[PDB]
């Protein structure tokens, strides 16, 4: 209807174009009457009519005078809401400086006018008089004259001498001042003007005044001069009761203008003295700023009440503006809510609705349904009816409640499984029911929460309740594709009792024909639930054609495992429930049941489980009791033990033989070694009891133990808490994070006396705070990560192209941690992988892999497989379809106009707040396996003993087997003591390098001998004289004592022949003069036989939390950047501490303009003469974000982010496919800085979209001319947020006056285009069923 | 050391500091000082410790 | 989840932290280097004989202690 | 400068006290209406 | 109707077959149709879906039956 919303200034001509007349007296109502004034605030002949086509007098009250004006009071008779919409104005009586454009801090005004803020506020409020178009009597334009000034220079001249203060002056320098003729002149300075500064600011000037130029606001029109007041239905003066009132505090605010304006009007039509009216003019100013933004000059004013008053800018701006919280946050018809009960006899898609509850929220449903069967005639007497509630609207109701879901929300919607709709089925009651596996989905349990229902009212909701948003629709997590309906507590026990077998049950060693005589005999009281027979089992396979295949055999089960088995659908094998069955196992046999068989079958199963774990826990009688918590008897005797320990780490302190810092450490310790003894010793005295037998011996078994059923099950809670109620309690922590060293030697299952209770309540208070703290905080992340993610929507099919990160998992030293199978699951090659004999392609390419694909690849044994990714796809705006992968909550792949900016935001919310709302930090290489070693960046000599000491830098640790994967991957020391040769496969079991920190030797490539030439003692070295043995020691010096004649110059480690003449090196005609930074420990001698590989000179010596996935995603700077080599080439050093050293990595056949100002606190992990690539190591430590962007490519920091992120999720163990930290890193840098600006449109310093400019580089590669190059920026999430492109959607999460004031004076447009924006205006999403609306709107504009 | 770097080293003007903190801009006059400081730590009608 | 089971995850995670961090300054093997590290002072047999690789010695360690109560 | 001094304080450690800018005012100004007018130019 | 599994298959999006079980809904309540699977006493978004899982509704086939109904 719109199509977009342009903002601009608003002309004075323009305000006074909006206004039905003028505001001239401050009354608001009669007092008397409570009617609306002649020409007061509420008028009635400016903004209409009290009442519906009604007069104000009272003449032309009829309906039949609709439209006309009466002649006794001049309203118009109109509908009484035409109020809402109708401004007025108030023609100011002097000009006034609006406050937005003055007191912003960028100033637009100041900016403007080339004079800072202190000039133009000091001119505006009466202190300086300023020259507008001087003449030439011995003056400047736009010049601050102080009064006495103005004064004694307008002597000696009668020219008018142009001098004005307050707004007539600000207003006559914006008028006079051209925009353009400014911009040409100064452009023609900055044709000779190429400084830093001087330059900055003629471009940082020009680029509002190029704005202001092609937006078509007028510069004078910052000066405002006539008033718009807003309706009177937007700041009412509603009649409360008992004859009292309220209003808005924008009265007030109007009232102190009009006020101050008729007064104003008055002392100007009295010739008063200038300085009263200079302080009118100034108070009317400032009432003005009051009006618009109370408190941006200072202070705002309160009235009657001690809180500042809400003003204009307040009433958009700040969390209770409109902009928060009326334009999204929303109370809403059809809708109620009540708490939340179990009510398991439902199906996984039907909520227990309430009967009062169904009659309320379907009462037009009801009114259309009862009056077309014609039960009621009038909608009176429909209503009369359903007030009454007759035998009959109850069966109209369940007609029109049949298919027709109900939208179940709980309140801290985390992420999209919150919301789900239910087929509706009445109970009685006023509880919502609801069915137990999606508790795990909405973390709703039954303490008393309470479920919001809402009614899809349209068939297009009703059909996106059905087709999206219905519980079976939504079985898979979108966050990672396993099952959110995973049964959780006691449909596990019964699942777990049922199937565990027992060693002497009744009904042992029976053959059965199936599952159906093993009910009939369990069911008979003839067999127990778990003893162990021979059951027929027919197992279906479709290991063919999609086959099921059915195979029938004689298997070695339990009664209760093929009780179970009838569930089952046909898909899944036997030995899927021929086990103990715990958590972890349903929810693998849920898994398996859908990855096999698909959707439909999974619900089914899911309910049959639920069904059947409720029924056979409830046949189980599974209690708790006093004697299942059974207390070791070894625990008097570890607890006496270490009481005498500590007894006598006390006597050794009493003794000073340790101090009381390592004595309650010694103790700490001694307590959780003696905590962790009794929980082994309760925790093997509970697993195993003693059972008597088919042959009367004795026998273990795992035991019945109710609570060790409970904790070895998953039903509830784990082991930590059965050491709790059996064993001892432990050391009890303290808000300090410190440990109380008196433990507590007790449990649950005796008492606690009065001490370790007192001691307990630290912790636990500790920890409910927390809790509750984190409660009201729980999406911040969300919200932050939604506003960087709100517009990425998948539009494209496949954009095609031929990047992507190539994914290999988490070998950290020994084991993987995630294997591959985890991660290219659901993501697209990116090219054609071939198998480890590179002849045939396994997976052609553009292809879902989905498991078949992947346990294709993991038999194949294949180990680097590159992905299609999302940082790298082609399209703009969006991701293709294919740059993704699949959707994840389902399994097929993504559907086109699918909202995964806001997916991803609340998969990385939703598992995050499972996360720690505090952070917390936490010889020779064991050599296990063997295999063949692979290493890269190999330079290995050989050493006369036959070792091996590496002497490249990089040459890091691969171990592979004869399977193509990697087996030990570590970092080799820089030579460190090798008995690791090159290539031969060893055997484990065997070191392949003895490392050393206080050994990082100069180690040789040649053998021969060291003389020393540049050596001066004194000056280079220190006199290091090792009376240990008696050796020749001259270990080199830092800058710190050494003299300035020797400083800047190297010592030589020259490896010479037998008779004296200089060695080559191998490859290089340099010499062999290896010189050494700082703090070596050399032992050479002049003239030594010494071989290849000599140890010359040796070099002496994880933290989780929510905050640390806020961190990752801000991007930080850390305080220790690892410096890189910022260019390929080898190296050099340089200026020696004026402060920092600089380091000249020289470039073999490139230019070398970098000399980095390194300090020298940060030692090097290189020599000044090893060549170092880009993109290369130099410092240790945490290494910057912002350095791998700009030295290696866009999928170094996509991999470090998104491993980095994951060592935070799967430290604490929560899974999360790594698609959603891959759209965020896209959506974070998509800005680019030019370099080359070349002939493209864009300047040399400017920071711009990137999909921008990878489309005018399309396009203006498209002709004959050459594109612009690009260097990538990345940002933080609350700083990529910032540079959106809309102006309505950013308004809502950033300050709304700094954003509506750059977006006004640029003139600036939206095309609407996003899913913030349309959400506000009303319209449909650009996201979900509404992409094809908005393909259905841009195909109209293509007409 | 924090002789070392403490600039007054007599009490005339060590209440110009003192003064000049609470009351800063104004010149500090040998009575208007001392009896500022003297009734601010030392006289019930300012200092009430209970 | 009860807001005191959360507030059970919270509490063990504080409990756990604090006594791995303890522990892991309790320099359980070394090398018996028999002279302390700030001074040369011999180390006795029975402090060695609690602490394998204390290279401070009590009072020393007493001092780093003091000097560590407060920081830096 | 020394509100400058606090400016680039503020800015190396991530917040500001009232100590640290009742410590970086200058000595001219006494009243409390043009310090929070300063407090909120760097608020 | 539990499930649209069979209906978005049969599409091949999920959210067009939501703008087409809409459509024709539409066309079934307020239009003046029939139902072309029977209806076993359904809403009539569940006969839009029976329509799609039989492929008697598509896009296309909707466009030319409104072609068709034009036609006269
Ligand atoms: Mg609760
Ligand atoms: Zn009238
Ligand atoms: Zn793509
Ligand atoms: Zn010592």
């Amino acid at each position: 209807e719109f199509d977009a919303i342009k903002i601009a200034l608003a002309s004075p001509d323009m305000i006074r174009s909006w206004s039905f007349g003028e505001v001239k007296k401050p009354e608001t109502i009669n007092y008397r009457t409570f009617k609306p004034e002649r020409d007061g605030l509420f008028c009635a002949r400016i903004f209409g009519p009290v009442k519906d086509y009604e007069c104000l007098c009272g003449k032309y009250k009829r309906l039949k005078h609709r439209g006309v004006i009466c002649e006794k009071c001049g309203v118009e008779v109109t509908q009484t809401k035409v109020r809402r919409e109708r401004m007025g104005h108030i023609e100011l009586a002097s000009p006034t400086a609006h406050i937005w454009f003055l007191k912003s801090l960028p100033s637009r005004i100041g900016l403007l006018l080339d004079m800072p803020l202190r000039d133009i506020e000091r001119v505006l409020y009466f202190e300086s008089y300023v020259v507008i178009e001087g003449g030439m009597t011995n003056l400047e334009r736009q010049q601050i004259l102080t009064e006495e000034q103005y004064l004694d220079a307008l002597e000696e001249f009668g020219d008018e001498f142009d001098a004005k203060m307050g707004a007539e002056a600000i207003q006559a320098l914006l008028k006079s001042m051209d925009l353009e003729q400014e911009c040409e002149q100064l452009r023609e300075e900055l044709n000779e003007t190429n400084s830093e500064t001087k330059r900055k600011k003629l471009t940082k000037r020009i680029k509002l005044l190029e704005a202001f130029v092609q937006s078509g606001n007028k510069p004078e029109w910052m000066i405002l001069t006539v008033l718009p007041v807003l309706p009177p239905d937007l700041r009412p003066l509603v009649p409360l009761d008992g004859g009292r009132f309220a209003t808005s505090d924008l009265n007030d605010l109007y009232r102190r203008v009009i006020n101050r304006n008729n007064r104003l009007k008055r002392l100007l039509d009295l010739a008063a003295p200038d300085i009263i009216v200079r302080n009118e003019k100034r108070m009317l100013q400032e009432a003005v700023d009051a009006l618009l933004d109370n408190g941006r000059r200072g202070r705002a004013i309160t009235g009657s009440n001690k809180r500042p008053l809400k003003s204009l800018a307040d009433m958009i701006k700040g969390k209770q503006g409109r902009f928060r919280q009326n334009l999204l946050g929303k109370r809403v018809d059809y809708s109620g809510r009540s708490v939340i009960t179990v009510g398991p006899y439902l199906r996984l898609h039907q909520c227990g609705l309430p009967k009062k509850m169904a009659l309320e929220l379907f009462k037009p449903f009801i009114y259309g349904k009862l009056e077309l069967r014609g039960l009621a005639t009038t909608i009176k007497a429909a209503k009369k009816m359903v007030e009454r509630e007759e035998a009959v609207v109850w069966d109209i109701l369940d007609e029109v409640i049949r298919e027709h879901p109900v939208l179940l929300n709980r309140a801290p919607t985390l992420h999209r499984l919150g919301i789900q709709a239910f087929e509706p089925v009445l109970i009685e009651g006023k509880a919502i029911q609801l069915h137990p596996l999606v508790c795990a989905a909405y973390n709703a349990d039954f303490d008393g929460d309470q479920m919001a229902v809402h009614v899809p009212l349209t068939l297009e909701a009703q059909l996106e309740a059905r087709a999206l948003m219905m519980s079976t629709n939504n079985i898979l997590s979108p966050a990672n594709g396993e099952p959110i309906i995973v049964p959780s507590q006691d449909v596990v026990l019964g699942l777990y009792y049922m199937t565990r077998d027992c060693v002497n049950a009744k009904g042992e060693g029976m053959v059965l024909t199936g599952p159906k005589e093993a009910e009939r005999l369990y069911r008979s009281g003839l067999a127990s639930l778990h003893a162990r027979v021979k059951v027929r089992i027919t197992e279906y396979e479709k290991d063919a054609n999609g086959e099921l295949v059915a195979k029938t055999s004689l298997k070695d089960t339990t009664v209760g495992r093929a009780i179970l088995w009838m569930i089952v659908p046909k898909g899944l094998p036997y030995s899927i429930v021929n086990q103990a069955l715990g958590k972890k196992a349903i929810s693998k046999m849920l898994n398996t049941c859908y990855r096999i068989l698909g959707l439909k079958p999974t619900v089914i199963f899911a309910d049959q489980i639920m069904y059947t774990g409720f029924a056979y826990a409830a046949r189980s009688g599974a209690s708790v009791g006093i004697d299942d918590m059974v207390i070791p008897e070894k625990k008097h005797e570890i607890i006496s033990e270490a009481e005498a320990e500590v007894a006598e780490i006390q006597e050794q302190f009493q003794s000073g033989l340790v101090t009381a810092g390592e004595r309650y450490n010694k103790v700490i310790d001694i307590w959780a070694a003696a905590n962790d003894r009794v929980s082994k010793a309760m925790m093997d005295n509970l697993q195993t009891e003693t059972v008597i037998n088919r042959d009367g011996q004795e026998e273990k078994q795992v035991s019945f133990n109710s609570i060790y059923m409970m904790a070895d099950s998953g039903a509830r809670g784990s082991a930590a808490q059965i050491r709790q109620l059996a064993g001892m309690r432990g050391l009890m922590a303290k808000p300090d994070g410190s440990i109380i060293e008196t433990p507590i030697t007790a449990n649950f299952r005796e008492g606690l006396n009065v001490l370790q209770y007192f001691i307990s309540t630290h912790g636990a208070r500790k920890g409910l705070a927390d809790t509750a703290l984190k409660t009201a905080n729980s999406g911040y992340l969300t919200r932050r990560l939604v506003d960087v993610a709100q517009d990425l929507v998948v539009t494209e099919d496949d954009c095609g192209t031929h990047e992507g990160i190539m994914m290999t998992p988490v070998i950290e030293g020994g084991d993987v941690k995630e294997p591959l199978r985890d991660r290219v699951l659901g993501r697209v090659t990116a090219e054609d992988v071939l198998k480890p004999g590179t002849a045939d392609i396994l997976v052609p390419r553009n292809t879902l892999l989905h498991e078949q694909w992947c346990d294709l690849l993991e038999e194949n044994s294949v180990d680097a497989v590159k992905v299609r990714s999302v940082v790298s796809c082609d399209t703009d705006f969006g991701v293709c379809a294919h740059c993704y992968g699949r959707d994840l909550a389902r399994g097929h792949i993504i559907n086109k106009g699918e909202a995964i900016g806001v997916i991803a935001a609340q998969s990385i919310g939703e598992p995050g707040t499972q996360l720690t709302m505090r952070t917390f930090h936490i010889s020779s290489i064991q050599v296990k396996n063997k295999g063949s070693i692979k290493l890269s960046n190999v330079k290995s000599v050989v050493n006369s003993s036959g070792k091996l000491v590496i002497t490249s830098r990089n040459t890091e640790l691969k171990l592979i087997d004869e399977f193509g994967r990697t087996k030990e991957s570590y970092k080799v020391p820089y030579g460190a003591v090798l008995a690791k040769g090159d290539g031969e496969q060893v055997a484990g079991g065997e070191t392949v390098a003895n490392w050393d920190p206080h050994t990082m030797p100069v180690i040789t490539e040649v053998s021969g001998f060291v003389r020393f030439t540049d050596m001066i003692d004194g000056q280079t070295i220190t006199r290091q004289t090792d009376e240990l043995t008696g050796l020749s020691s001259l270990v080199v010096l830092d800058s710190a004592e050494r003299t300035a004649g020797g400083k800047d110059l190297r010592p030589a480690l020259k490896i010479v022949d037998a008779q004296g003449n200089d060695v080559l090196i191998p490859g290089t005609d340099m010499p062999a003069q290896y010189f050494l930074p700082g703090k070596a420990i050399v032992q050479l001698e002049d003239g030594v036989q010494i071989s290849s590989g000599d140890t010359l000179a040796r070099i002496p010596q994880i933290t989780g939390g929510l905050p640390r996935v806020a961190d990752l995603f801000e991007a930080r700077r850390p305080k220790e950047p690892a410096i890189l080599a910022e260019i390929s080439g080898i190296v050099s050093f340089g200026k020696e501490t004026k402060g920092k050293r600089r380091l000249v990595i020289t470039p073999v056949d490139g230019s070398d303009p970098y000399e980095e100002m390194i300090p020298k606190w940060r030692q090097l992990n290189v020599f000044e003469g090893e060549r170092v690539e880009r993109g290369d190591v130099i410092s240790d430590g945490p290494e910057a974000p912002h350095d791998i962007l700009r030295l290696r490519g866009v999928h170094a920091v996509t991999r470090y982010i998104v491993n980095e992120v994951q060592d935070v999720y799967r430290l604490q163990g929560v899974k999360i496919n790594d698609k959603h930290i891959e759209v965020i890193v896209r959506q974070m840098l998509r800005k680019a800085t030019i370099v080359n600006a070349g002939s493209s449109d864009f300047l040399e310093g400017e920071q711009v979209e990137y999909s921008r400019v990878k489309i005018a580089n399309r396009e203006l590669e498209a002709n004959g001319k050459v594109g612009a190059t690009y260097s990538r920026d990345l940002l933080g999430i609350t700083k990529a947020s910032l540079a959106t492109e809309s102006f309505i959607s950013a308004a809502s999460f950033q300050e709304t006056t700094r954003v509506l004031t750059e977006a006004a004076v640029a003139g600036k447009r939206d095309e609407l285009r996003g899913l913030k924006e349309n959400v506000i205006v009303g319209r449909l999403i650009p996201a979900g069923t509404g992409y094809a609306y908005h393909q259905d709107r841009m195909r109209r504009r293509a007409a | 050391e924090t002789l070392r770097v403490d600039p007054t080293n007599d009490r005339l003007s060590a209440l110009v500091e003192i003064y000049r903190m609470m009351r800063p801009g104004e010149p500090p006059t040998r009575e208007a000082a001392e009896s500022l400081f003297e009734n601010l730590f030392f006289s019930e009608d300012r200092y009430d410790l209970s | 989840s009860d807001e005191a089971d959360e507030a059970y995850s919270v509490t063990e995670q504080l409990t756990m932290t604090g006594i791995n961090r303890i522990r892991q300054k309790i320099n359980a093997h070394g090398i018996p280097v028999y002279l302390c590290e700030a001074c040369g002072n011999p180390i006795p047999e029975a402090r060695r004989k609690i602490f394998p690789g204390v290279t401070l010695c009590v009072e020393c360690q007493a001092y780093q202690e003091r000097q560590r109560k407060h920081y830096a | 400068s020394q509100l400058k001094l606090l400016v680039t304080r503020g800015k190396e450690q991530g917040y500001l006290t009232y100590a640290e800018v009742n410590d970086h005012l200058p000595e001219d100004i006494v009243d409390s209406d043009q310090i929070e007018d300063i407090i909120q130019m760097i608020n | 109707r539990v499930t649209v599994q069979d209906a978005v298959e049969k599409i091949g999006n999920r959210f067009d077959l939501v703008l087409v079980a809409a459509r024709r809904a539409r066309q079934m309540q307020v239009g003046g149709k029939d139902p072309l699977v029977p209806e076993e006493n359904d809403k009539t978004t569940v006969i839009a879906l029976r329509e799609i899982e039989e492929g008697l509704i598509n896009n296309q086939i909707l466009d030319v039956r409104e072609r068709q109904e034009q036609q006269e």
